């Protein structure tokens, strides 16, 4: 009655019989931009069902040695379905997100994944190792797309900050002996009412194993982690030709 | 006449076949109602037990 759940939006429905409730980032549901917060004057377009639906974008394999991965929003969807087209044809974009991370195993497997959302997740480099070289991360690392990217130094989140304090952000855990999914609802987070879906990534989704995956020889060794997400209250403005970046 | 209790309280002889279902008029296919996104716990229409 808190373990079972159904998430229906658009022409897609998700089910889970081993949930752990739902998290609503910073305690507030997504919403459309009010006429007093807005600034751009053109009438926005709100596609609704064609873009506010669940998209399953990627599957990673959880291994005994995995370090963790991250994805950037809205980067992950800029080239998928109708949402992508609208993000490409419009200068302005804004929306919320419902993130559903899936990972099931057996009552004999163990391990725990920390699933968290970190706004304005700026990536840092190791500065040439000695820290005397001012290097910068490449586009494929700041905006990895749907395939995401693997963390090199999870302890410091590849940005000189302690992952041990990541729980100060909207998060959930996937502890195999307890639940097989994590659901986080995120409102639009920015210092502006609208912004570019291409140049700016509002937040990053981190999925990091804190307690290593383990099991005995003979049990299914392939344990996938699938990422499904849905935009909420998508709004677009500033129409012109399509642009990919 | 009847005097012992089990006899007085028995259902032996009930000729009324109890019915769990009943017919409703259905001259047309059912309509479709408007629906919106639902993101709840506890509620799960999609899961069944065939």
């Amino acid at each position: 009655s808190d373990r079972v759940a159904q998430l229906t939006i658009g022409n897609s429905t998700i089910t889970t019989q081993e949930a752990a409730n739902i998290i609503v980032g910073y305690g507030e549901w997504p919403s459309y931009c009010s006429d007093s917060d807005a600034t751009a004057v053109d009438k926005p377009t709100r596609p609704d069902v064609s873009v506010n639906r669940f998209y399953t974008l990627d599957t990673k394999l959880w291994e005994k040695s995995s370090k963790g991965w991250y994805w950037k929003f809205p980067d992950v969807l800029t080239e998928t379905g109708v949402f992508g087209q609208n993000a490409q044809f419009h200068y302005l974009y804004r929306s919320g997100f419902c993130i559903h991370v899936q990972c099931n195993a057996s009552k004999f497997h163990q391990g725990a994944l920390l699933v968290a959302v970190l706004p304005e997740y700026v990536i840092g480099t190791v500065a040439g190792g000695t820290g005397t070289e001012d290097t910068h991360p490449p586009y494929k690392q700041t905006q990895p797309g749907a395939d995401g990217f693997e963390l090199q130094h999870p302890y410091v989140l590849d940005a000189g900050i302690p992952i041990s304090q990541l729980t100060v952000c909207p998060h959930q855990w996937i502890n195999l002996r307890t639940n097989n999914c994590a659901t986080i609802i995120v409102p639009y987070i920015n210092a502006l009412p609208f912004d570019s879906a291409l140049n700016h990534c509002n937040f990053g989704l981190l999925v990091v194993p804190i307690s290593p995956l383990d099991y005995d020889q003979g049990a299914t060794p392939v344990i996938p982690i699938t990422i499904t997400l849905a935009p909420m209250c998508s709004e677009f403005a500033g129409l012109r030709q399509a642009v990919t970046q | 006449g009847d005097r012992v209790a089990d006899v007085i309280e028995s259902s032996i002889g009930d000729s009324v076949s109890r019915a769990l279902t009943h017919a409703l008029p259905a001259p047309t296919g059912q309509n479709t109602q408007v629906s919106s996104h639902r993101l709840d716990t506890g509620k799960v229409p999609a899961l069944q037990a065939a």
